[PDB]
């Protein structure tokens, strides 16, 4: 029994271990509690505001589209604290922590962008966080070690098993089976077992509400297509969801494509993986034949995940939105593009989204389209991926 | 279901409780795994768990999540494992085996193609681990279709709705995680007899289960740090799984 | 002949060869223009807004006054696209230089940020830029000349005289003498010569008006002080302009001490130093007995100047505005303490005015204070330079 | 400001132009730039166009960024220079000195006390290279107190007003940046006599300033590469100097 639907369509559900269902039933009641209360709605939009910097700018880039009838703009969670869309939705769940009455939290990262805004969040609201990582990624990511450190978390390394993320999440989830009732277990994506699917995307979808109103602003008219990048599907759904029922707006998910599709070293299993239950959820997964789960692959860390939120496997399987792929190699191409001509730099995550608008436009220049896609994230970060790439190709 | 029933009404007539102990299919390679299993049965083990390897198995502690990575670098896939159970089968015919999975393996080429496989097989009882009670019922349909016990979890944080269902779902025995009024509860409602599981290490906490009223007692990351201290000495190996395991059976008898 | 005056006081003029003398008083003229021009205007605040980010927010930071009567705002130029307040002034310049009919950008950079600056203002409004840099200084900002050739700007290394930034500069302006008719030279801070001062001022007032609007907005009352780091002087002129005439409003510029001012290494010309003419200007100057200008040092590389804007050395002599100096080492504190307790990092730049803020506080707990310090930067470009310090340390 | 009338007086009488060397002070050490500077007058130089290295000569170009910066590395201070300046004077009576000067060593111990030492060493005409004729006030008056005369630079960007303000404030010479027009306006305005300068490096340019109606040329960095190509051989540098400028002289007469 749960207040709300945990599935979307086949896709979703919660297949944990039964100890940890009265964790999750908890978290499902005081979100629906929050979402009702004008206090915590308040808290959570002055936050946003005053600390984040929520609105994000729309920024229409008129030097990228020159001489075809395209007109794109960027919606920049770029700009906001911490450089990515993922600190709108790790203040939202840090409230409703404090909201259950608890003071610790409970995160695992790889890559290290999840752990940094679980450890700026948790600093901001007086909260003790914990961030368990695989010893291979505290070794590779010490630039982000050393951010959440600085933040006041604590960066358990962790050496059992593979050391390595999937080994980090089954000691946090160990973890939070036994201190639920004062620790949260801050899930960075719109994936895993309910009700986190829905918690995601409701305290990522200001990204689409604010779109929605500075485009009517600007345009006096919707979008043909919002187009943003799929790890696991949280700046995706954030964008789109205030758009589902605005049936003339096209809703585009690209996920990495690695090295290329028919290679095998990619990150897109809702087109190229097959449903399977892991991490909670019965989703679309990269698995091999005999159903162990398959390792991912893309030029960008944070699109580098094995399987993808369970509202999008639904709403591609309705067709309500479009979900394609863009390599490694494009991705790279339209990161030079928006450097160059517009004079931003784009995380290469985004530069995913940018690449799928570019190909929509070069390959249809006299098509009439007003495009807008989610810049997710900024490429500081990527800098060195890129130059190394580079140098190395000559 | 048969053969827990029929262990579970001898016991009962000699007043014990069933010792049960877990193993990881291929730790640490299949040879070794059938001796240490022959080995487990001989030095008196009820019944036997047993996992079969998965790439995330989120609820497996260290010891066991060390077990999955030897199997693994033996080269063990699960079609190598029920290779293993029937071989298991073929040698002793009363014995309830039960395994220890994840929904993803039993999902994979459909639920009902798997609880037919076990039957094939010789299995008794599957308990997939991350399948809660709330989301079991292709599970335990399936598995009741092909006469296999589905085994449900009774944790600590239990409510009296959880336990009902778990009661009236479960067959076989009913897995308690380390107890006295779940047990009583679980009584009342007719459920699966119980089993004490977790931590469960040493002689005296097996007399201790079988006196707060529990069936038995399962006993794994105690098992499996035998094996993974004497890798180097097999011998050594299954010389060391029969003492504990005839201490750990000693202690159920009346 | 101008048509505003040069000189703040005694402090400002035009110390340039007279051969550069018409690019000046062009400059001026088109600026002069410029602010009339309601297209002008609107064309700015345009790219402010849409491309930018600003408004940016004025943050409370509870955490970190707790237990003491001060309150605390900053002003988060940290969220400004390109992480730091400098890209406000060099969209205003670019636009000039349209203005002007110019389609080329000349600069110079030592530590490589208003070298990004040019360079992502240039890309975006369809600009040649060309950025002057020593080749020692482009041996080691390696990050930040990458992303300048990566947004188009060509970077040219200098080898000639000592091949650091006044030879850059050098090479700048001998450029500029010569092509002024199609280039403009983007100065970065609110130093050299009239008029620069003023430009970059104007071009920077926006960081105090929000602040007023802001403050008022928040608290009902103008702040008791408004406190900036000052390197040339640009973050702090932008913040204290629009208080000027608020006379209870206090203006404390923080320049760095380095090591300790008794060591000598350390960049606080304005009150350590003595007025001398270079950079085109009559400012306070670090120097050696026989006028020679002396080299200045700071941990962060964006104060390191010998000398001053001349608006501030003429505020600071009449009294309304006060020059205090922060060492190394309290920066360094700074900086942690707004990591852990309200999980916002930093530039270095910036930490020397959160220390004085910290230090106004914690010197008297109880005296009851309203202070905003501007946080003129983010401070990721900072952790490896925090980080090797303290590994160092132990 | 003497000197430089009797000098454009005489070559005057003898319808001839005046040639100007520039050499930074103390390049590439003291002792050798006194023996360069002997060189330069021995050899034909009319007059001298002395720079003090400075360390921020935003107006340099590279041959004399890098000629300032061996003289650092030899240890030049502006004391030193004035040092020199005095030998000089002791030893050549009549020719024209001129220095080129940053205005923060003039400004540093007080403008007027600049241009006393000036005159106490026996310095004719100081250029303040970055100080425009718009700020020039406190330098021309301290200069003309000290019977110095104040250079002007005259650029090829220069328009009517700023003719009539060199013509006026300046003394000695007009320094012209490379121009018969500008020569002819400055005439008309009774400046001072002008001399050319800015890459003259050849005998016939110094022959084409005279006939434009220039009073002469100034060259630097041609006589500045001569050392920096020497430094290794200081007899070669001399003889090489000494070639130079008498070719240079040489073109300048009637
Ligand atoms: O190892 P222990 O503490 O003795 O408990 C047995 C447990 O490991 C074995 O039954 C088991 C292995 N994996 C599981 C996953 C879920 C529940 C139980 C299990
Ligand atoms: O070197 P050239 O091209 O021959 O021009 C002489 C010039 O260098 C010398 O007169 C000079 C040295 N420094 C200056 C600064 C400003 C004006 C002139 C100068
Ligand atoms: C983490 C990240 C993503 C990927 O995660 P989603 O949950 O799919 O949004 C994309 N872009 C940026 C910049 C990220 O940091
Ligand atoms: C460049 C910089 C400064 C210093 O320059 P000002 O002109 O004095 O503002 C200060 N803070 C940041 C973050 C900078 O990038």
């Amino acid at each position: 029994t749960t207040l709300l639907n945990p599935y979307f369509g086949e896709f979703g559900g919660m297949y944990v271990p039964q100890i940890l269902m009265p964790a999750l039933n908890q978290l499902e009641e005081a979100f629906v509690s929050a979402q009702k209360d004008p206090e915590f709605q308040a808290q959570f939009a002055d936050l946003l505001k005053n600390y984040a910097g929520r609105p994000t700018a729309l920024t229409k880039c008129q030097n990228i589209t020159a001489g075809t009838r395209t007109t794109l703009y960027l919606k920049r969670e770029d700009l906001l604290h911490g450089g990515a869309h993922k600190t709108n939705q790790v203040l939202g769940q840090a409230l409703l922590a404090k909201r259950m009455g608890k003071s610790e939290i409970i995160a695992e990262t790889g890559a290290g962008q999840h752990g940094v805004a679980s450890a700026l969040a948790s600093a901001l609201l007086g909260l003790k966080c914990r961030i368990y990582m695989g010893a291979k990624d505290v070794e590779r990511q010490s630039p982000n070690v050393f951010r959440m450190r600085l933040m006041g978390a604590e960066v358990i390394p962790v050496h059992s098993g593979s050391a390595t993320l999937k080994d980090a999440c089954n000691e946090a989830l160990a973890d939070w089976s036994g201190s639920y009732e004062t620790a949260h277990y801050m899930l960075g994506t719109a994936a895993g077992p309910h009700p986190y699917p829905t918690i995601v995307r409701e305290f990522q979808r200001m990204i689409g509400e604010e779109t929605k109103a500075q485009i009517l602003d600007k345009e006096g008219r919707l979008p043909d297509a919002v187009i943003a990048c799929v790890g696991g599907g949280s700046n995706a759904i954030g964008m789109f969801a205030d758009f589902i029922n605005d049936t003339s707006v096209g809703l585009i998910g690209v996920e990495p494509g690695g090295h290329g599709i028919e290679t095998g070293e990619h990150g897109a299993p809702l087109k190229h993986g097959r449903v399977g239950i892991y991490f909670g959820m019965k989703a679309p997964m990269m698995q091999t034949a005999d159903g162990q789960i398959e390792e991912s692959y893309s030029i960008s860390a944070g699109l580098d995940f094995p399987s993808v939120g369970p509202q999008h496997a639904y709403l591609n399987s309705i067709g309500r939105a479009d979900y394609v792929s863009i390599t490694d190699d494009e991705a790279l191409e339209a990161f030079k593009t928006l450097c160059r001509h517009e004079g931003i730099i784009p995380a290469l995550e985004s530069s995913h989204a940018l690449a799928h608008a570019l190909k929509m436009m070069r390959e249809q220049p006299e098509k009439e389209q007003l495009l807008v896609v989610n810049l997710s994230g900024r490429g500081d970060k990527d800098i060195f991926t890129v130059h190394d790439i580079l140098k190395a190709r000559g | 279901m048969e053969r827990y029933e029929n262990l579970f009404a001898q016991l009962n007539d000699r007043r014990e409780g069933a010792f049960v102990p877990f193993v990881t299919l291929g730790d640490p390679g299949i040879e070794q795994s059938l001796k240490i299993i022959d080995t487990l049965i001989d030095a008196g083990a009820d019944a036997l768990e047993l996992g079969v390897p998965f790439s995330d198995p989120l609820a497996d502690g260290p010891t066991i999540q060390n077990a999955n990575l030897r199997a693994f670098a033996a080269g063990v896939t699960p079609a190598q494992c029920f290779e293993m159970l029937a071989l298991i089968r073929e040698k002793h015919p009363t014995i309830p085996i039960g395994l220890l999975m994840y929904a993803n393996l039993v999902f994979n080429n459909g639920i009902d193609a798997f609880y037919a496989r076990c039957e094939q097989v010789g299995v008794d009882s599957v308990l997939v681990a991350d399948v809660p009670v709330e989301e079991s019922a292709p599970f335990r349909q399936a598995a009741l279709r092909h006469n296999i016990a589905p085994i449900f979890i009774c944790p600590p944080n239990a409510d009296d709705d959880l336990l009902r269902q778990v009661a009236s779902y479960g067959r076989g025995y009913t897995y308690l995680l380390s107890l006295h009024h779940l047990i009583e509860k679980l009584k009342e409602y007719h459920a699966a007899p119980a089993l004490q599981g977790f931590g469960i290490s040493s002689p005296e906490q097996v007399s201790a289960a079988v006196r707060a009223g529990a069936a038995g007692a399962i006993s794994g990351s105690a098992i499996v740090k035998i094996i993974e201290k004497n890798l180097a000495s097999p011998k050594q190996m299954l010389a060391e799984l029969r003492s504990f395991v005839s201490a750990m059976k000693a202690a159920s008898r009346a």
